[PDB]
């Protein structure tokens, strides 16, 4: 949820300007070994609470690969490029998962973001730096505590 | 302008979440409860698998979708 970004005063904040009605995003994750995920979130707001309706579908992950074998460690901090693509606010990023055994597993992301209200002004092209990390978890990841920090610039 | 800049987006806000889906045919439901500071660019969430656990794949592939 890109509403949780520190936007400076000289960049238009599409995400905070999308409320109270909300916005939605649609994302493709394409991994180096052919794994592919499609993810989407509908984000609304009621009072002080953001509500998220999330769907996640992944396929074509090799049985012997690091995703099905549970060999990942963390995502590396990275920078999303925000720009208008065919009239829709779009973010592209090249992300990387650290694996066991001094290796990385790369993934391209494209996300489109759509304000629910017509007439929300599209921003100029900029960047969003972020880092995401699991702070704690159960042995089988039945319970996970997650944290993210993000800042927009340029 | 005369408008409350934070009429909608407050300095401290809560988060609720439900995720449904499947990876390589393995289905799951995961709930989330969290808090964040929009103008600081920070958020934290406690996630719990409600169906399909223990997940047979890397939890990390899900985390940017919360």
């Amino acid at each position: 949820n890109r509403v949780f970004v520190k936007y400076p005063d000289n960049i238009q904040d599409y995400f905070k300007q999308s409320f109270p009605k909300g916005y939605s995003w649609e994302r493709s994750l394409t991994f180096e070994d052919g794994g592919i995920c499609n993810a989407r979130n509908d984000i609304t707001m009621e009072g002080d609470t953001f509500y998220n309706k999330v769907r996640f579908y992944g396929t074509n992950f090799p049985a012997n690969g690091p995703v099905m074998q549970k060999k990942t460690l963390k995502w590396e901090p990275s920078t999303e490029k925000m720009y208008v693509r065919d009239g829709v606010l779009t973010g592209d990023i090249e992300m990387a998962l650290l694996l066991e055994g001094n290796a990385h597993y790369r993934c391209d992301f494209r996300t489109t973001y759509k304000a629910k209200e017509k007439g929300v002004k599209l921003p100029g092209a900029h960047f969003v730096d972020h880092a995401i990390e699991i702070l704690s978890h159960d042995k089988d990841y039945n319970k996970v505590k997650l944290y993210e920090h993000a800042v927009a610039h340029s | 302008d005369d408008k409350d800049p934070m009429s909608a987006i407050k300095p401290d806000m809560r988060i609720k979440l439900r995720m449904e889906g499947n990876v390589n045919g393995h289905h799951f439901v995961i709930d989330g409860d969290g808090t964040g500071k929009p103008y600081e660019g920070k958020q934290t969430m406690d996630l719990e698998v409600k169906e399909g656990g223990p997940l047979p794949f890397a939890f990390d592939i899900l985390t940017t979708a919360f």
